[PDB]
């Protein structure tokens, strides 16, 4: 399984992990005019998950199950206990972490369900190596006080970074600066719109690369930028892969 | 689902020096020419795109006026394109007549400049951003060894330095004509070599040329489509202080680049 130990967590290593994660998610990906891979769809439940291993400062590891169809966590294993989201595919139970004591968490893998249950937003949740490591611990022992916050951190640093080079580069800056950051509007707007941008960018085939509706992607100065076409470098040299939407 | 097949969309078109595609004085009549003009909210800079492969302002379709190079691009009756295949727009923003292969070109950079159908040489003056946001995108450009590009030697040269947040000369303004310009002095552009003996990439006054057109590709490269080559770090060594134009190769990571805005 693809791994990222905090004991070996440089800018170079992080980038290599994220790069490989993209590669594995984009196996059998379809391609449009934009040249940005589209994730697989109608994948049989037996082949639908990609396993990823995250190790903390104690050499203790969690194995996360990433749905290849949408690059979200369906579940994770820790020693011999596994934990599933409610909205995880119903038959996932019978396919992954089969030889463990399975639990169902009382919420969905969406940021909205996590922020509701956790009682805190992404805007007030710092990110960084120190927090990356802390989240693996808290998921390994499964202290339910911290479980929601730990997913905010890890979804953003692994999956949303895989989705967006901007987010990948936010984490890289943090690694080399040795300094934490809370996500800004730029980051959050990319997380918010990944689903919508996937639709508009695939519908854009119809109108020579022009969107059906504009998408506001904020910059680092908190100025919105309307993206209503495939001809924006902040979309094209940023979004690594996209959700299947249109045939 | 009928959200995958959107029936139309109205938006602006920006290009050379960030000026917009504009029908001269909002004139209705067939053959009324189209020009560069400073961008605004007026009805004659609004371009509505359709599955008909048409691009419409003032209820009338954008079109080339001749099979030869050098003639104006105009607006005319959409009934006259009854069995025409219309416009095609490449990934890089080259707007092309499907039949003649002529491409939307701005032979100068000033206001009221006539736009014409010319042969595609992949120049900066033949590159266009379809979209309402016409502004330059101010950004840093990160490359090999997590370093930022920086304008150096009085905005004449360019190479990699370590990313300092405040630093002025590490910021680049990305224009609608595919040009990468110095943020503090937007008359200047990132340019490939004018000298045949060098492959060195340098900073020069903008001139609508092939040397200054740059595409940020989804596969992570910075491409110059005219010269069929990409930005590369010299010998994959950032301390040589030389960025060069090279054929695309996965040998090394000097041809991999990120936009951070
Ligand atoms: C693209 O250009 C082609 C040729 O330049 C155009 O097709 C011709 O249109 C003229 C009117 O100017 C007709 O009388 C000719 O019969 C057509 N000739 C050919 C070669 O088909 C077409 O109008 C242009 N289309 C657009 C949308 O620009
Ligand atoms: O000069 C190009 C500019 O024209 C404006 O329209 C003017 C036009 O120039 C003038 O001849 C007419 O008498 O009055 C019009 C309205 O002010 C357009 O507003 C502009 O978009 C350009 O096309
Ligand atoms: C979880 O997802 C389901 C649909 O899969 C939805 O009906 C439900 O409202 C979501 N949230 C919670 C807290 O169950």
């Amino acid at each position: 399984n693809l791994s990222l130990s905090q004991s070996n967590f440089s800018a170079d290593t992080y980038k290599s992990f994220i790069k490989n994660l993209r590669k594995q998610l984009t196996i059998g990906a379809s391609y449009g005019s934009a040249g940005i891979p589209i994730l697989k769809h109608s994948v049989p439940i037996c082949e639908r998950f990609l396993l990823v291993d995250l190790t903390n400062g104690d050499n203790e590891t969690i194995t996360l199950a990433i749905n290849v169809e949408d690059a979200g966590f369906a579940a994770y294993r820790a020693a011999d206990r596994s934990y599933f989201f409610q909205n995880a595919p119903p038959i996932a139970s019978y396919v992954i972490f089969t030889d463990t004591n399975q639990n169902i968490m009382n919420f969905n893998n969406t940021f909205e369900s996590i922020e509701i249950v956790g009682g805190t937003t992404r805007s007030e949740t710092p990110l960084g190596i120190m927090h990356f490591e802390a989240s693996i611990f808290h998921l390994f022992v499964h202290d339910e006080n911290y479980v929601p916050t730990s997913f905010l951190v890890l979804i953003q640093m692994v999956l949303e970074a895989a989705k967006f080079k901007f987010i990948e580069q936010k984490v890289i800056h943090s690694i080399m600066d040795m300094e934490d950051f809370t996500p800004g509007l730029a980051m959050l707007s990319l997380e918010e719109n990944w689903t919508q941008l996937s639709l508009q960018l695939q519908a854009s085939e119809s109108l020579n690369g022009v969107f059906g509706d504009s998408v506001s992607l904020y910059n680092s100065m908190d100025e919105p930028i309307g993206v209503d076409s495939m001809y924006y470098p902040i979309l094209t040299a940023n979004m690594a892969f996209q959700l299947y939407q249109c045939p | 689902n009928e959200q995958c097949s959107p029936q139309q969309r109205t938006t602006r078109i920006s290009g050379r020096d960030g000026l917009c595609v504009d029908v001269y004085g909002a004139l209705t009549a067939d053959g009324s020419r189209v020009i560069l003009y400073p961008c605004g909210q007026q009805q004659n800079q609004q371009w509505t795109f359709y599955p008909d492969n048409t691009i419409r302002s003032l209820g009338k379709c954008l079109a080339t006026s001749a099979l030869s190079s050098g003639s104006n691009v105009v607006i005319t009756n959409c009934d006259y394109l009854r069995y025409d295949d219309g416009w095609m727009v490449s990934s890089s923003g080259t707007m092309m007549n499907k039949s003649s292969h002529l491409v939307l070109t701005a032979n100068a950079a000033t206001s009221r400049t006539n736009l014409t159908g010319e042969n595609n040489v992949f120049a900066a003056k033949q590159a266009w951003r379809i979209g309402n946001y016409v502004e330059p995108i101010v950004t840093t450009i990160i490359g090999l060894r997590h370093m930022c590009l920086e304008a150096t030697d009085n905005d004449t040269n360019v190479w990699l330095e370590s990313c300092v947040k405040n630093k002025t000369k590490q910021y680049w303004a990305l224009y609608s004509d595919d040009t990468i310009r110095v943020n503090n002095n937007r008359n200047l552009c990132v340019s490939s070599s004018t000298d045949s003996s060098s492959k060195l990439i340098v900073i020069r006054r903008c001139d609508g040329s092939i040397n200054q057109r740059w595409v940020f590709t989804p596969q992570g490269t910075i491409s110059n489509p005219g010269y069929e080559a990409v930005m590369d770090v010299a010998q994959n060594d950032v301390y040589l202080k030389k960025i060069v134009l090279s054929s695309a190769t996965d040998k090394g990571n000097g041809q991999q680049w990120t936009v951070f805005y």
